[PDB]
């Protein structure tokens, strides 16, 4: 649901 | 009017990330090198769109006052502004006639990519129109940030904490529309018109994704995410 975007915002 | 020392950094802090990251030559080079088929065209456009969602998260990453907002709010924002930022980024290319854009060929692949006609017309019109404004990189970068940080978005939570971030940028755009464009007052109001037009394309787009989806057209995991389930 937001796994990929949340990841990208925590890099 | 000019620009307070506090707003003098908003222009730089923003105009920095805007140049800090561009698209890989290996990708934008395919617009020219690769063949011109309805699949190869659609495939290349998917590639750019996907690679661009990253630059977006990165650019939108910084944006002062951004990492302060609720995590269930940064997502809504990135999702609701994905396509609009992308649309505004391509407009810059066709208008700036950038060398790495290959707009002449790009416009080719675009027109022949399974895209409906109803949506192919408005698309270029917006391009010719917005093009006529002879916008400046500073106008593009600020307008984009303005687009990304739009309270009015859907599934938002603290719509009030967003307006506290967009309003500042909006104030720095007008000042420029009075400083670098005194001869015409409406400039600022010209640029804000682009916010409602971009929004019109979100509507066109949700639909052109359906046409694609029914045709066994898949998108990357990342784009599927941002555009919701593909
Ligand atoms: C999924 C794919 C088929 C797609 O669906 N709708 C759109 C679509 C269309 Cl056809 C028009 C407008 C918006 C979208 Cl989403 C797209 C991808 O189309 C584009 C076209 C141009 C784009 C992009 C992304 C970037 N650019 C330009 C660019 C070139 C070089 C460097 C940079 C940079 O990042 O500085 C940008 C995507």
């Amino acid at each position: 649901d937001h796994q990929l975007l949340r990841y990208l915002l925590d890099k | 009017t000019e620009l307070t020392p506090d707003q003098q950094t908003l222009l730089h802090f923003i105009m920095d990330s805007y140049n800090k990251q561009r698209m890989p030559q290996e990708i934008t080079n395919k617009i020219l090198k690769e063949e011109f088929s309805a699949e190869e065209n659609f495939l290349i456009l998917t590639e750019m769109a996907t690679n661009h969602v990253q630059v977006l998260v990165e650019f939108t990453k910084k944006l002062p006052g951004f990492q302060t907002l609720d995590h269930e709010d940064q997502i809504a924002l990135l999702k609701g502004s994905a396509v609009e930022a992308m649309f505004l980024r391509s407009a810059e290319i066709f208008n700036k006639k950038l060398p790495s854009g290959h707009s002449d060929l790009l416009e080719e692949r675009i027109r022949n990519s399974g895209i409906s006609d109803e949506y192919i017309t408005p698309m270029f019109s917006f391009y010719k129109s917005i093009g006529e404004l002879k916008m400046t990189q500073e106008e593009y970068a600020l307008l984009t940030a303005i687009v990304i940080l739009s309270p009015d978005r859907q599934y938002i939570k603290d719509r009030e904490a967003v307006e506290k971030l967009q309003e500042p940028l909006l104030d720095v755009l007008q000042k420029l529309c009075k400083i670098h464009q005194p001869e015409n007052p409406q400039h600022f109001a010209e640029l804000l018109g682009r916010l409602t037009e971009l929004r019109t394309f979100n509507h066109h787009h949700a639909e052109m994704l359906m046409s694609w989806r029914v045709n066994d057209h898949k998108f990357t995991p990342l784009l599927e995410e941002i555009w919701d389930v593909q």
